[PDB]
């Protein structure tokens, strides 16, 4: 599932 | 930075002041006598709205790490959802919002990072029950917290992770969700905590409704989901259905949900990802059920499977591969050579 930036 | 270090001070001190009141008010005095801090009161909002926005940068990251700036908005986010709990206070919803995402952007990339939030048991307990807030957009930020952390998670780390409840937390969240946003950040997070160890995996399963939710969640044949929203409930299932190939009340969850034949359509996908988790669940569940082995062998299975054993990906080889392995073991008598005759 990874990991990612906020938005 | 001597903004940032101006808008970390500003944070702290506001922190302490909340500690300092929450030693010294006495139950049952009137609500002037020992006022409550107000974060509004103090310009809060916009000073974590600032450090989220810097956030975005990783040379502003590397001078928030040296200020000790994941550790102050931390700080906040928790002491504000213990005075206040579960609010919709639009002030506060967005106080913890941007807070939130900060930390997602801290955590990012960050395994030191990540090492610390988790450190801060008080914190994720306060992290944990955000998820249920009436606003999916907190729910979505808070997972996003959480995805990040369950990525490439030391052994500290996943015990806390597991600890503090968010994978029961998680799975229950992601049954009420509405929002296809916050439902991929849920389910982001379960993919990545479903990967960590088997109790997370059992966790998961024991939680009413939530295989026949995660079978659900990879229909094409649907008006909510979309491909991420398959791609992480078709990665969750991958991981937890070494268990379930073990459990046959669960197997029968996936029988009733037509889960076989799911994933034998998602052998056919344009979508790798989709594939190679099909993969990785039909290795599991091809192996010691005569039902299940059957079934794959009607639909056309081995045909199917045979196609994939020559991919690059290693998952797609080697799932396709074993999973036509345990199918040609087990031949079902209706296919074998004295029967059909």
């Amino acid at each position: 599932g990874g990991e990612a930036l906020a938005w | 930075h001597h903004h940032m270090l101006h808008l970390l001070e500003q944070i702290r001190a506001y922190c302490e002041t909340c500690w300092e009141w929450q030693e010294a008010h006495e139950p049952g005095m009137d609500q002037d006598k020992n006022p409550m801090p107000a974060p509004v009161e103090h310009q809060i909002c916009p000073a974590v709205c600032v450090l989220m926005k810097l956030s975005f940068d990783e040379e502003h990251r590397h001078a928030m790490n040296e200020l000790g700036g994941l550790q102050a908005i931390a700080e906040l986010l928790q002491v504000d959802c213990e005075m206040y709990g579960l609010t919709n206070d639009h002030y506060s919803i967005t106080l913890r919002r941007y807070a939130g995402m900060a930390l997602t952007n801290l955590t990012f990339g960050d395994v030191a990072n990540k090492a610390t939030l988790c450190s801060m048991k008080g914190c994720m307990r306060a992290l944990v029950a955000q998820l249920k807030s009436e606003s999916e957009d907190l729910q979505q930020v808070i997972a996003s917290v959480l995805r990040n952390l369950s990525w490439r998670a030391d052994v500290n780390s996943k015990k806390t992770l597991r600890e503090v409840g968010s994978v029961k937390a998680l799975m229950e969240c992601a049954l009420e969700v509405k929002k296809e946003s916050t439902l991929k950040s849920v389910l982001s997070a379960l993919w990545n905590l479903s990967a960590h160890c088997t109790e997370n995996k059992a966790d998961i399963c024991a939680v009413d409704g939530a295989l026949a939710f995660l079978v659900g969640t990879l229909t094409y044949r649907s008006q909510t989901n979309t491909l991420a929203i398959i791609e992480s409930g078709g990665g969750i299932l991958r991981n937890v259905s070494s268990l379930i190939a073990t459990n046959e009340d669960h197997r029968q969850i996936l029988r009733e949900n037509n889960c076989l034949q799911t994933l034998l359509q998602h052998l056919k996908s344009h979508s790798l990802t989709i594939v190679s988790n099909a993969c990785g669940t039909l290795w599991n569940l091809s192996a010691r059920n005569p039902k299940d082995q059957e079934a794959l062998w009607d639909m056309g299975a081995v045909s199917m499977l045979k196609n994939l054993i020559h991919s690059k990906h290693k998952m797609i080889a080697m799932g396709s591969a074993a999973a036509l392995r345990n199918l040609m073991a087990n031949r079902p008598a209706k296919y074998k050579d004295a029967n059909i005759m």
